[PDB]
């Protein structure tokens, strides 16, 4: 695989901008927090006499 | 036929900026819906 | 490891600038001329 | 209609952009590409 890509820098460029590209588009859909959901869940049942 | 072409070569370049042009001034004046009103062999009559 | 078996070997064979045999940058002026002769004489240090 | 809707435009030059970077890794040309590229106006223009 090294060898190949040594005479094809090209197709080597061209893995790396289609990867950044990629990227790029994720960045923009990607949601934005401090944490994730590491807190577990909860139900509460409320009643009243 | 294309021996000829190659020959000339910068004439059929304008040629190729007309047809993008005109293909640009098709996409513009082209009114824009999403899917078509479609014939189900039934329909409805309302009555107010 | 991706970048480094596809990139990385791509890039070595076209951007780097070929580097002489025996050189190890001792002979350079400023600052990068004395950490190399510093670096090239703390190796000789730590294999000793 | 009103939050979000017209994300075509953006996706057809994606399309374009990745067709021509997938073009040169087949060539291995930046140039040559275009060859093919060029073709593109040539199909719209009968569909429009
Ligand atoms: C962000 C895309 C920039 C890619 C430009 C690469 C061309 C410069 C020459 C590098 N080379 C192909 C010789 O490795
Ligand atoms: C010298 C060739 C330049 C490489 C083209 C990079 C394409 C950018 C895609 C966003
Ligand atoms: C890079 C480490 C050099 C020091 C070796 C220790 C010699 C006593």
């Amino acid at each position: 695989m090294p060898n190949f890509f040594i005479d094809r820098p090209i197709f080597a460029w061209v893995i790396a901008i289609i990867i950044m590209l990629a990227g790029g588009l994720a960045i923009l859909k990607l949601p934005v927090a401090q944490y994730p959901t590491i807190a577990p869940p909860a139900v509460t049942i409320s009643a009243s006499y | 036929s294309v021996g000829g072409i190659l020959r000339s070569t910068g004439r059929y370049l304008v040629l190729y900026l007309i047809i993008v042009v005109g293909m640009a001034y098709l996409f513009v004046r082209l009114p824009s819906s999403f899917l078509p009103d479609e014939d189900q062999g039934v329909f409805m009559t309302m009555v107010q | 490891v991706l970048v480094a078996l596809i990139l990385t070997p791509a890039l070595c064979a076209t951007m780097l600038k070929p580097i002489a045999k025996g050189d190890h940058g001792e002979g350079k002026k400023g600052f990068f001329g004395w950490f190399n002769r510093m670096f090239e004489k703390s190796t000789h240090h730590y294999t000793d | 209609e009103r939050l979000s809707g017209n994300q075509a435009p953006s996706l057809y030059a994606i399309s374009l952009i990745v067709v021509f970077l997938c073009l040169a890794a087949l060539y291995e040309s930046w140039s040559i590409p275009f060859s093919v590229m060029l073709v593109v106006p040539l199909g719209v223009i009968g569909a429009l």
